RNA sequence: AAAAAA
């Protein structure tokens, strides 16, 4: 690419603008800063420039969608809850009209996730909220939360809105999203799977409690 | 007569399975006599 | 049914509103400033059109209230609720006596009646007014035009007005009968002020009074003559005890010195002015009034059932013929149409006469005669709505500002950048053997297992490997777990 | 007496169906009945009676609590110091409406039962029974004195007619009385000095608990104001 | 030292004791 | 950071 392809932190990649010579016409390369890059600005000649630097340590790629993006991939901190992605979580507390949860999890694009490392034991940890209209799409007025989700159980949910900068706002209105790892009694009894799409039961005492599950 | 019925027991990465939950994730390890620092049993550091 | 009182007044309802609002105010009593002066035109602002003020805009703030408000009297206890009997004002005759009657009191209770379902603007059906002896009920249907001439108790200063919850009240008194009121006291922000629980007048009559009362008789029809027990039991029950209340919290506001306060606010509701919404201020406040306070009424209408903005252009024809026929024949907007009912023409969109008549639950008496007009009205309205129907282009035009050779020189200038930065580095070639604790830091993790004979043994750092490759094939897919339940309620063929 | 320890085997045989009650409790995992409390367990229905002096909510149990607060949705209510609220529907009341909403301040006694009362979830009261005639003394408790005691003296006052507590007072004085499952007792009276010498009756009756004692205590207790 | 209980139902492919405690699911799970 | 008339 006639451009270094390892790059540390501090070190030149590209100039802002681009062009080159083929089938007797000019084709202009569009240079535009990406994650592990920053546009800066630098003095030579008695003249200002401005070119693409790498701030972080790793390989440089220039990739194009239907333009050059220039972005540095390292050997977490880029993947943050967005709207439409989704996300494992855990229930914190139960309330009436909605259901606060907290971040674990986050899933990635073509399966694999992305680990969110931070203390539980603090509130350092991303909190969400889901809505009781937002719990199944039957019915969406009148829906027990008693018996939908469960302190301790695990919730496969999707992001709708980010709202502001503490809650996010999920949902398990499709088929795909419910609780999916629990326990009988709040943790307390066995291990339970997931039947029904509104059944939750377990295979070794014989318990069956009320959830909302996924499909397998 | 029977009504034969099985489940599919969703599974995570070793990683994920951590976060998720603790005591899961031992008992995974100690089903294969390991543990999740790689050790066996009476193995130290 | 029940007649409409529109056709029984001496006066015919005006819903053009091609003028701006002009007050029915003939006769101005109690007034240190010229009517003449007052019936003027306010000159025209950015947000202010050209409109009549209100005629004691001067009076109100101005004149001075009687010194026997801002002095503590111990409280007059109301007449016995059965022993006393509300008077009945149907006719002229009795109204003169009434107004005579209330000349030699110190302070009044009013409280008004309106009825907005079977007119546009809506009417004013009873005012019932009360002294500390007896009380009144006046009906303002048949005594519509003459009731003018209690302007000469209302607007006195002398005597006090005791309302609750004048806001509209004082809209309804200018606008119908031509009443305004000089001497406010509101027992609302009375109540605000002390920092009551609930402001309402169900509290005031319970805490205050002990005359448990309830919510019944208020969006029913009041033009129904005559009035009947539990009605007339209400419409007393509001004045009666009002005159006691207004003692009690005049006590606590003096003695927390927080009478000038709803003195202040209560003048400021009583010189609240009517206007069409046609020149209304375009800058909203609470000192004017009126039906459509929003330029586009139609927009919090779509925003609220969830309606795109694209049929905005339907829901607009809709409202604007709705609001057509309600001012043609005088009736309330939800019975020429009601909301939901608009709202299944928007969001199913009948280009028939059969789809339109039969619609949700049931159809009102105007859109079913005007059926087949609706039905024209979404045909057309689909025909505007089909009639309708820059990323690289505003960063090539900013390419080709930019000159093309300076590309080539800022690329020679980074190429002699580099060559002349980071292409220069030379220093002796340094070993970077540990100095202290750079031996055991970064030390690589090794595992031990000891043996029978309790010799250590070092775990190989391929053992491990394996063990990873083991579980992460074996986590990755679970044998699916299969048990049976018995079900001898199931048969075969 | 039968006295019961936790941990303790269960006389009662797993053979016959039992139905649970407070007091004993179902292993999530080995599904043996255990007493995880002291004291004696009755057998009609299998319960244990201990003493505890923290109520905890309950399906149908009438309890008197504070509105500690008044949010938009309901009323926080407490029916004991320290412990978790409870929320007061303003639909809860007898004669509700929408728009306008029921009189109530911080710090208004209310007498009311417990609806729905789950353990991971917030507990909830309504001012109406479901039902009994509506009027069992709910409402608005207005004036009088409360009184705190033990959650043995309150169950046993309420539902035992056989209390002589309510007997021997109603000789003494005339006066009417609410008493809730959560160790409050609201007695209300004409004169004041009654309602002194009723708080200091059941002051002294919880205190000692002697069932043939209370016609001592209030004997003197009523002839010390004069 | 440590000792934990088998659980049936997470095989693949009754107490053990675990010698040197190590990680997070070790210290929070293991309450002997 | 709900409230008042009808
Ligand atoms: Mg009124």
């Amino acid at each position: 690419f006639q451009f270094p392809e390892i790059a540390y932190p501090g070190k030149l990649i590209c100039p802002q603008y681009g062009t080159e010579n083929k089938d007797g016409e000019d084709i202009i390369f569009n240079y535009v800063p990406g994650p592990g890059t920053k546009l800066i600005q630098y003095e030579h000649n008695g003249r200002t420039l401005e070119a693409i630097t790498a701030t972080l340590v790793g390989t440089v790629r220039c990739e194009e969608e239907k333009n050059i993006l220039v972005s540095v991939l390292p050997g977490f901190a880029n993947n943050l809850p967005k709207e439409g992605d989704i996300v494992l979580t855990r229930v914190t507390r139960l309330s009436l009209q909605r259901a606060n949860v907290e971040i674990l999890a986050v899933e990635d694009k073509p399966a694999t996730f992305s680990v969110s490392q931070a203390s539980s034991d603090l509130g350092e940890t991303f909190r969400g909220i889901i809505r009781s209209q937002d719990v199944r799409s039957t019915d969406r007025d009148r829906v027990k939360v008693i018996e939908c989700f469960k302190p301790g159980d695990i919730v496969r949910a999707q992001v709708l809105s980010l709202g502001d900068g503490t809650n996010y706002y999920l949902t398990t209105a499709r088929n795909d999203l419910g609780v999916v790892f629990a326990r009988a009694a709040n943790g307390a009894g066995g291990l339970m799977y997931a039947t029904d799409w509104q059944m939750m039961t377990s295979p070794v005492t014989g318990a069956t409690e009320k959830r909302k599950c996924a499909k397998p | 007569t029977l009504e034969t019925i099985e489940i599919h027991p969703i599974t995570f990465p070793p990683e994920v399975l951590a976060r998720i939950s603790p005591e899961l994730s031992l008992q995974r390890h100690l089903s294969l006599g390991i543990r999740p620092c790689l050790r066996k049993y009476e193995e130290f550091r | 049914m029940v007649e409409k009182p529109q056709l029984k007044f001496k006066s015919p309802i005006d819903n053009s509103e091609s003028h701006p609002f002009i007050p029915l105010l003939k006769e101005k009593p109690n007034a240190l400033k010229p009517l003449s002066e007052s019936l003027r035109l306010v000159d025209d602002d950015e947000n202010n059109p050209s409109h009549y003020p209100h005629p004691y805009e001067y009076e109100i703030d101005h004149q001075e209230y009687s010194p026997e408000i801002l002095q503590i009297r111990e409280e007059i206890p109301s007449k016995s609720w059965d022993d006393s009997v509300p008077i009945w004002v149907d006719t002229s005759t009795e109204l003169e006596s009434m107004l005579e009657d209330l000349k030699n009191t110190k302070e009044i209770a009013v409280n008004l009646e309106h009825h907005d379902y079977r007119s546009y603007y809506g009417i004013v059906c009873l005012m019932q007014i009360s002294t500390r002896e007896r009380d009144y009920l006046v009906d303002t249907l048949k005594l519509r035009e003459n009731l003018h001439i209690l302007n000469e108790v209302f607007t006195n200063p002398s005597i006090v007005k005791v309302f609750h919850g004048a806001f509209m009240d004082i809209i309804w008194l200018q606008r119908d009968l031509g009443l305004y009121v000089v001497g406010l006291f509101d027992t609302y922000h009375a109540s605000k002020a002390i920092g009551l629980p609930r402001h309402s007048l169900a509290y005031l009559l319970e805490n205050f009074a002990n005359f448990k009362t309830s919510k019944k008789y208020q969006l029913a029809d009041w033009r129904i003559r005559p009035l009947s027990k539990p009605m007339t039991a209400y419409a007393r029950a509001d004045t009666h005890f009002l005159l006691n209340i207004y003692d009690q919290l005049r006590n606590k506001l003096i003695e927390s010195n927080k009478l000038a306060g709803v003195l202040y606010e209560s003048r400021n509701v009583a010189k609240r002015r009517f206007e069409y919404s046609k020149y209304r201020p375009l800058t909203p406040s609470s000192e004017v009034y009126s039906p459509i306070e929003k330029e586009s009424p139609w927009k919090i209408l779509m925003y609220q059932y969830n309606i795109p903005p694209e049929r905005e252009v339907l829901v607009r024809e809709l409202y604007q013929w709705r609001d057509l026929i309600a001012r043609r024949d005088d009736e309330s907007p939800r019975f020429v149409m009601p909301n939901q009912l608009l709202a299944a023409l928007v969001a199913y969109t009948p280009t028939d006469v059969i789809g339109v008549v039969s619609l949700t639950n049931g159809v009102t008496e105007h859109v079913r005669q005007n059926a087949k007009l609706l039905a024209n009205l979404i045909r057309d309205a689909l025909r505007n709505i089909k009639n309708t129907n820059s990323e690289t282009k505003a960063d090539g035009i900013l390419l080709e500002t930019i000159s093309v050779p300076q590309i080539r020189d800022v690329m020679e200038r980074f190429s002699v950048l580099c060559n002349s930065n980071i292409s220069k580095s030379r220093a002796k070639p340094v070993t970077n053997s540990s100095i202290l604790l750079g031996k055991i830091l970064p030390r690589e993790e090794h595992d031990i297992a000891y043996s029978k004979d309790g010799l250590p043994n070092k775990v190989k750092t391929e053992d491990i490997r394996i063990r990873a490759q083991n579980f992460k094939s074996a986590l990755a897919n679970l044998e699916d777990i299969i048990f049976e339940i018995e079900k001898p309620l199931v048969v075969p063929v | 007496s039968t006295f019961i320890f936790p941990g303790d085997s269960f006389p009662v045989d797993p053979t016959t169906p039992v139905k649970l009650g407070p007091g004993i409790y179902c292993d999530p995992n080995t599904q043996e009945i255990r007493p995880v409390n002291t004291g004696v367990l009755h057998v009609s229905t299998a319960y244990i009676d201990y003493s505890s002096k923290r109520y905890i909510p309950s399906v149908n149990d009438f309890v008197i609590g504070v509105i500690i607060g008044t949010f938009s949705d309901s009323y926080k209510v407490s029916l004991q110091n320290f412990s978790s609220s409870v929320s007061l529907s303003y639909m809860a009341f007898p004669n509700a409406s929408k728009k306008n909403r029921p009189t109530l301040q911080v710090g208004d006694l209310v007498y009311a039962r417990v609806c729905t009362a789950e353990k991971e979830l917030e507990a909830e009261i309504e001012c109406f029974d479901s039902t009994t005639g509506r009027d069992a003394g709910f409402g608005i408790l207005e004036d009088g004195m409360i009184i705190d005691v033990n959650l043995n003296f309150a169950r046993q006052l309420l539902f035992n007619n056989d209390f002589p507590l309510l007997k021997v007072l109603a000789a003494h004085t005339k006066f009417e009385v609410a008493i809730g499952l959560n160790g409050k007792i609201w007695v209300k009276c004409e004169e004041l000095s009654n309602t002194l010498a009723c708080y200091r009756t059941i002051m002294e009756c919880c205190q000692k608990n002697d069932t043939a004692a209370f016609k001592d205590i209030a004997k003197r207790q009523f002839k010390e104001i004069l | 030292y440590g000792i934990v209980e088998l659980d049936p139902e997470c095989q693949l492919q009754n107490t053990v004791l675990i010698a040197d405690l190590d990680t997070e699911a070790e210290e929070t799970s293991i309450h002997s």
